[PDB]
Protein backbone atom coordinates (compact mmCIF):
# COMPACT_ATOMS: atom_id res chain seq x y z
CA UNK A 1 0.00 0.00 0.00
CA UNK A 2 1.51 3.42 -1.01
CA UNK A 3 -0.19 5.97 1.10
CA UNK A 4 -2.97 5.18 3.36
CA UNK A 5 -2.23 4.79 7.29
CA UNK A 6 -1.72 1.61 9.20
CA UNK A 7 -4.48 -0.75 10.19
CA UNK A 8 -5.11 0.05 14.18
CA UNK A 9 -5.73 -2.78 16.78
CA UNK A 10 -9.19 -4.66 15.63
CA UNK A 11 -9.86 -2.20 12.23
CA UNK A 12 -8.57 -4.80 9.50
CA UNK A 13 -9.43 -8.18 11.18
CA UNK A 14 -10.29 -10.02 7.69
CA UNK A 15 -6.97 -9.57 6.54
CA UNK A 16 -5.31 -12.88 5.47
CA UNK A 17 -1.22 -13.08 4.44
CA UNK A 18 -0.64 -16.08 2.17
CA UNK A 19 3.16 -16.52 3.37
CA UNK A 20 5.19 -19.06 1.28
CA UNK A 21 8.36 -21.61 2.64
CA UNK A 22 10.19 -19.02 3.91
CA UNK A 23 7.73 -17.89 5.82
CA UNK A 24 7.11 -14.52 4.00
CA UNK A 25 4.04 -12.62 2.63
CA UNK A 26 3.41 -12.49 -0.79
CA UNK A 27 -0.21 -11.82 -1.47
CA UNK A 28 -3.25 -11.01 0.69
CA UNK A 29 -6.42 -12.86 1.09
CA UNK A 30 -9.71 -12.04 2.82
CA UNK A 31 -10.49 -14.25 5.95
CA UNK A 32 -14.49 -14.86 4.96
CA UNK A 33 -15.74 -18.18 7.45
CA UNK A 34 -13.50 -20.42 9.93
CA UNK A 35 -12.77 -22.21 7.09
CA UNK A 36 -12.31 -20.00 4.08
CA UNK A 37 -9.89 -17.64 2.31
CA UNK A 38 -10.68 -15.29 -0.60
CA UNK A 39 -7.74 -14.37 -2.81
CA UNK A 40 -6.14 -13.86 -6.22
CA UNK A 41 -6.10 -16.64 -8.82
CA UNK A 42 -2.91 -15.03 -10.10
CA UNK A 43 -1.18 -15.21 -6.52
CA UNK A 44 -1.18 -19.21 -6.98
CA UNK A 45 1.65 -19.12 -9.33
CA UNK A 46 4.05 -16.95 -6.79
CA UNK A 47 4.23 -19.60 -4.76
CA UNK A 48 5.39 -23.86 -4.70
CA UNK A 49 3.92 -24.14 -1.59
CA UNK A 50 1.96 -21.93 0.58
CA UNK A 51 0.67 -21.41 4.00
CA UNK A 52 -2.33 -19.00 5.22
CA UNK A 53 -1.23 -16.28 8.08
CA UNK A 54 -4.49 -14.07 10.16
CA UNK A 55 -4.58 -11.76 13.10
CA UNK A 56 -0.74 -10.59 12.01
CA UNK A 57 0.19 -6.59 11.71
CA UNK A 58 3.47 -6.46 12.05
CA UNK A 59 5.60 -9.25 10.47
CA UNK A 60 8.33 -8.15 12.65
CA UNK A 61 6.82 -8.52 16.10
CA UNK A 62 4.72 -11.14 18.00
CA UNK A 63 1.35 -9.80 19.07
CA UNK A 64 0.08 -12.96 20.59
CA UNK A 65 -2.76 -13.04 18.13
CA UNK A 66 -1.11 -14.39 15.03
CA UNK A 67 -2.03 -18.17 14.13
CA UNK A 68 -0.91 -20.21 10.34
CA UNK A 69 -3.36 -21.93 8.59
CA UNK A 70 -2.18 -25.08 6.04
CA UNK A 71 -4.87 -25.16 3.15
CA UNK A 72 -6.31 -27.96 2.55
CA UNK A 73 -8.30 -27.03 -1.02
CA UNK A 74 -7.26 -24.93 -3.19
CA UNK A 75 -9.90 -23.70 -5.51
CA UNK A 76 -9.07 -21.42 -8.77
CA UNK A 77 -11.00 -19.94 -11.14
CA UNK A 78 -10.88 -22.28 -14.31
CA UNK A 79 -11.45 -19.18 -16.34
CA UNK A 80 -8.73 -17.30 -15.40
CA UNK A 81 -6.03 -16.59 -17.60
CA UNK A 82 -2.74 -14.87 -17.26
CA UNK A 83 -2.58 -13.16 -20.57
CA UNK A 84 -5.97 -10.96 -19.94
CA UNK A 85 -5.95 -11.61 -15.97
CA UNK A 86 -9.81 -12.10 -15.86
CA UNK A 87 -11.42 -14.23 -13.84
CA UNK A 88 -8.85 -13.15 -10.95
CA UNK A 89 -10.33 -15.25 -7.79
CA UNK A 90 -9.94 -18.21 -5.97
CA UNK A 91 -11.18 -19.67 -2.46
CA UNK A 92 -9.44 -21.57 -0.25
CA UNK A 93 -10.18 -24.47 1.81
CA UNK A 94 -8.33 -24.56 5.28
CA UNK A 95 -7.52 -27.88 7.08
CA UNK A 96 -8.18 -26.08 10.67
CA UNK A 97 -10.55 -23.40 11.35
CA UNK A 98 -10.02 -20.44 12.15
CA UNK A 99 -10.64 -18.91 15.51
CA UNK A 100 -12.18 -15.44 15.73
CA UNK A 101 -10.78 -12.90 17.73
CA UNK A 102 -9.10 -9.45 18.33
CA UNK A 103 -7.73 -8.75 14.97
CA UNK A 104 -9.34 -12.16 13.63
CA UNK A 105 -12.50 -11.95 12.00
CA UNK A 106 -14.58 -12.62 8.86
CA UNK A 107 -15.59 -9.89 6.14
CA UNK A 108 -19.33 -10.20 5.11
CA UNK A 109 -20.39 -11.00 1.34
CA UNK A 110 -22.80 -9.24 0.15
CA UNK A 111 -26.36 -10.13 -2.12
CA UNK A 112 -25.21 -8.97 -5.63
CA UNK A 113 -27.96 -6.98 -6.64
CA UNK A 114 -27.97 -5.27 -3.25
CA UNK A 115 -24.46 -4.88 -3.07
CA UNK A 116 -24.45 -3.40 -6.92
CA UNK A 117 -26.94 -0.49 -6.09
CA UNK A 118 -25.93 0.05 -2.58
CA UNK A 119 -22.18 -0.39 -2.25
CA UNK A 120 -20.58 0.26 -5.30
CA UNK A 121 -22.50 3.14 -5.38
CA UNK A 122 -20.71 4.77 -2.53
CA UNK A 123 -18.03 7.07 -2.68
CA UNK A 124 -15.22 4.74 -1.50
CA UNK A 125 -13.98 1.45 -0.45
CA UNK A 126 -11.08 -0.18 1.62
CA UNK A 127 -7.75 -1.68 0.20
CA UNK A 128 -5.47 -3.35 2.66
CA UNK A 129 -2.33 -5.22 3.13
CA UNK A 130 1.63 -5.55 3.53
CA UNK A 131 2.50 -4.82 -0.24
CA UNK A 132 5.19 -2.21 -1.12
CA UNK A 133 4.80 1.41 0.25
CA UNK A 134 6.48 2.63 -2.97
CA UNK A 135 6.51 1.25 -6.86
CA UNK A 136 10.03 0.71 -6.05
CA UNK A 137 10.43 -0.94 -2.14
CA UNK A 138 10.19 -3.78 -0.33
CA UNK A 139 7.25 -5.08 1.42
CA UNK A 140 5.53 -3.28 4.18
CA UNK A 141 6.39 -5.03 7.53
CA UNK A 142 3.38 -3.43 8.56
CA UNK A 143 -0.24 -4.56 7.91
CA UNK A 144 -1.79 -0.80 6.19
CA UNK A 145 -5.32 0.02 5.08
CA UNK A 146 -5.95 2.86 2.16
CA UNK A 147 -9.24 4.53 1.24
CA UNK A 148 -10.13 4.44 -2.56
CA UNK A 149 -13.30 6.11 -4.28
CA UNK A 150 -14.93 4.02 -6.52
CA UNK A 151 -13.85 5.47 -10.48
CA UNK A 152 -16.51 5.56 -13.06
CA UNK A 153 -16.35 2.48 -15.28
CA UNK A 154 -15.87 4.83 -18.61
CA UNK A 155 -13.02 6.93 -17.03
CA UNK A 156 -11.61 3.86 -16.06
CA UNK A 157 -11.18 2.16 -19.80
CA UNK A 158 -10.68 4.99 -21.10
CA UNK A 159 -7.26 5.41 -19.08
CA UNK A 160 -6.61 1.81 -19.47
CA UNK A 161 -3.67 0.72 -21.64
CA UNK A 162 -5.75 -3.33 -21.41
CA UNK A 163 -9.08 -4.24 -21.55
CA UNK A 164 -11.09 -3.95 -18.63
CA UNK A 165 -13.82 -6.87 -18.72
CA UNK A 166 -16.72 -7.06 -16.61
CA UNK A 167 -15.66 -9.09 -13.82
CA UNK A 168 -12.80 -6.02 -13.30
CA UNK A 169 -13.28 -2.85 -11.63
CA UNK A 170 -11.36 0.48 -10.76
CA UNK A 171 -10.42 2.39 -7.58
CA UNK A 172 -8.07 4.40 -6.41
CA UNK A 173 -6.99 8.13 -7.69
CA UNK A 174 -6.24 9.46 -11.01
CA UNK A 175 -3.01 11.26 -9.90
CA UNK A 176 -3.00 11.14 -5.95
CA UNK A 177 0.01 9.21 -5.04
CA UNK A 178 -2.03 6.33 -3.50
CA UNK A 179 -2.79 2.85 -4.53
CA UNK A 180 -2.14 -0.95 -4.13
CA UNK A 181 0.86 -2.69 -5.28
CA UNK A 182 3.44 -5.16 -4.93
CA UNK A 183 2.51 -8.03 -2.75
CA UNK A 184 -0.95 -6.38 -2.03
CA UNK A 185 -2.79 -8.90 -4.94
CA UNK A 186 -5.30 -11.28 -3.28
CA UNK A 187 -6.24 -8.67 -0.85
CA UNK A 188 -9.34 -7.28 0.31
CA UNK A 189 -11.28 -4.51 -0.75
CA UNK A 190 -14.17 -3.86 2.03
CA UNK A 191 -16.96 -1.05 1.51
CA UNK A 192 -18.32 0.11 4.68
CA UNK A 193 -22.24 0.13 5.19
CA UNK A 194 -23.72 1.19 8.48
CA UNK A 195 -20.51 0.27 10.15
CA UNK A 196 -20.76 -3.33 8.89
CA UNK A 197 -17.92 -4.09 5.87
CA UNK A 198 -18.61 -6.73 2.91
CA UNK A 199 -16.28 -7.70 1.14
CA UNK A 200 -16.65 -6.24 -2.57
CA UNK A 201 -13.28 -6.74 -4.50
CA UNK A 202 -9.83 -8.60 -4.87
CA UNK A 203 -6.67 -6.55 -5.38
CA UNK A 204 -5.55 -7.76 -8.78
CA UNK A 205 -2.95 -5.89 -11.16
CA UNK A 206 -2.13 -2.60 -12.20
CA UNK A 207 0.02 -0.80 -14.27
CA UNK A 208 2.92 -0.02 -11.92
CA UNK A 209 1.59 1.92 -8.54
CA UNK A 210 -0.15 5.27 -8.07
CA UNK A 211 0.71 6.37 -11.50
CA UNK A 212 -0.46 9.27 -12.82
CA UNK A 213 -3.85 8.20 -15.09
CA UNK A 214 -3.91 5.14 -13.84
CA UNK A 215 -6.06 3.40 -11.06
CA UNK A 216 -6.10 0.37 -9.13
CA UNK A 217 -8.01 -2.91 -10.79
CA UNK A 218 -10.12 -5.16 -8.55
CA UNK A 219 -11.82 -8.54 -9.35
CA UNK A 220 -15.71 -7.44 -9.12
CA UNK A 221 -16.67 -9.99 -6.12
CA UNK A 222 -20.03 -9.15 -6.88
CA UNK A 223 -19.84 -11.32 -10.55
CA UNK A 224 -18.34 -14.39 -8.27
CA UNK A 225 -20.77 -14.33 -5.62
CA UNK A 226 -23.02 -17.64 -6.97
CA UNK A 227 -19.28 -19.26 -7.39
CA UNK A 228 -18.15 -17.85 -4.11
CA UNK A 229 -21.26 -19.87 -2.61
CA UNK A 230 -20.43 -22.98 -4.49
CA UNK A 231 -16.74 -23.01 -3.74
CA UNK A 232 -17.38 -22.79 -0.14
CA UNK A 233 -20.10 -25.68 -0.50
CA UNK B 1 -36.37 8.03 -4.62
CA UNK B 2 -38.68 4.81 -2.83
CA UNK B 3 -38.81 1.57 -1.01
CA UNK B 4 -34.82 0.76 -0.88
CA UNK B 5 -33.78 3.75 -2.83
CA UNK B 6 -34.76 6.13 0.13
CA UNK B 7 -32.03 5.66 2.48
CA UNK B 8 -31.79 1.83 1.97
CA UNK B 9 -35.52 1.29 3.12
CA UNK B 10 -34.34 1.21 6.61
CA UNK B 11 -32.25 -1.78 6.60
CA UNK B 12 -29.19 -2.39 8.48
CA UNK B 13 -28.01 -4.47 5.68
CA UNK B 14 -30.11 -6.22 2.39
CA UNK B 15 -32.77 -4.54 0.86
CA UNK B 16 -35.31 -6.06 -1.62
CA UNK B 17 -38.80 -5.06 -2.85
CA UNK B 18 -41.10 -7.57 -2.85
CA UNK B 19 -44.86 -6.80 -4.26
CA UNK B 20 -44.52 -2.89 -3.82
CA UNK B 21 -42.92 -2.84 -0.39
CA UNK B 22 -39.45 -3.13 1.44
CA UNK B 23 -37.65 -6.63 2.65
CA UNK B 24 -34.76 -6.37 4.64
CA UNK B 25 -32.70 -9.37 5.48
CA UNK B 26 -29.25 -10.10 6.74
CA UNK B 27 -26.17 -11.56 6.10
CA UNK B 28 -24.88 -15.33 7.55
CA UNK B 29 -24.34 -15.05 11.64
CA UNK B 30 -26.73 -12.01 11.93
CA UNK B 31 -30.76 -12.55 12.79
CA UNK B 32 -32.94 -9.87 11.76
CA UNK B 33 -34.53 -8.14 14.68
CA UNK B 34 -38.06 -8.03 15.77
CA UNK B 35 -38.63 -4.62 13.90
CA UNK B 36 -37.45 -6.54 10.89
CA UNK B 37 -34.90 -3.59 9.91
CA UNK B 38 -31.85 -4.34 12.12
CA UNK B 39 -29.16 -7.25 12.09
CA UNK B 40 -28.17 -8.64 15.34
CA UNK B 41 -24.77 -10.83 15.61
CA UNK B 42 -25.91 -14.29 17.18
CA UNK B 43 -22.28 -14.45 18.01
CA UNK B 44 -18.69 -12.61 19.78
CA UNK B 45 -17.50 -12.21 15.84
CA UNK B 46 -19.88 -11.37 13.38
CA UNK B 47 -18.90 -10.57 9.81
CA UNK B 48 -18.13 -7.18 8.70
CA UNK B 49 -17.20 -5.76 12.25
CA UNK B 50 -13.96 -4.56 13.46
CA UNK B 51 -12.91 -6.18 16.41
CA UNK B 52 -12.04 -2.41 18.91
O1 LIG C 1 0.06 -5.76 -11.72
C1 LIG C 1 0.97 -5.26 -12.38
C2 LIG C 1 2.14 -4.46 -11.80
N1 LIG C 1 2.76 -5.10 -10.65
S1 LIG C 1 2.66 -4.44 -9.19
O2 LIG C 1 3.26 -5.47 -8.40
O3 LIG C 1 3.23 -3.13 -9.20
C3 LIG C 1 0.95 -4.29 -8.74
C4 LIG C 1 0.23 -5.46 -8.43
C5 LIG C 1 -1.10 -5.38 -8.08
C6 LIG C 1 -1.74 -4.12 -8.04
C7 LIG C 1 -3.09 -4.01 -7.69
C8 LIG C 1 -3.69 -2.77 -7.65
CL1 LIG C 1 -5.37 -2.71 -7.22
C9 LIG C 1 -3.00 -1.60 -7.95
C10 LIG C 1 -1.68 -1.68 -8.29
C11 LIG C 1 -1.02 -2.94 -8.35
C12 LIG C 1 0.34 -3.06 -8.71
C13 LIG C 1 3.10 -4.31 -12.98
C14 LIG C 1 2.22 -4.50 -14.20
N2 LIG C 1 1.08 -5.30 -13.72
C15 LIG C 1 0.17 -5.99 -14.57
C16 LIG C 1 -0.22 -7.32 -14.35
C17 LIG C 1 -1.11 -7.95 -15.22
C18 LIG C 1 -1.65 -7.27 -16.33
C19 LIG C 1 -2.62 -7.98 -17.26
C20 LIG C 1 -3.97 -7.27 -17.44
C21 LIG C 1 -4.28 -7.33 -18.93
C22 LIG C 1 -2.99 -7.79 -19.62
N3 LIG C 1 -2.04 -8.19 -18.59
C23 LIG C 1 -1.28 -5.94 -16.55
C24 LIG C 1 -0.39 -5.34 -15.67
F1 LIG C 1 -0.06 -4.06 -15.93
CA1 LIG D 1 3.25 -10.25 14.19
MG1 LIG E 1 -3.27 7.08 -10.40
Amino acid sequence: IVGGQECKDGECPWQALLINEENEGFCGGTILSEFYILTAAHCLYQAKRFKVRVGDRNTEQEEGGEAVHEVEVVIKHNRFTKETYDFDIAVLRLKTPITFRMNVAPACLPERDWAESTLMTQKTGIVSGFGRTHEKGRQSTRLKMLEVPYVDRNSCKLSSSFIITQNMFCAGYDTKQEDACQGDSGGPHVTRFKDTYFVTGIVSWGEGCARKGKYGIYTKVTAFLKWIDRSMK
Amino acid sequence: RKLCSLDNGDCDQFCHEEQNSVVCSCARGYTLADNGKACIPTGPYPCGKQTL
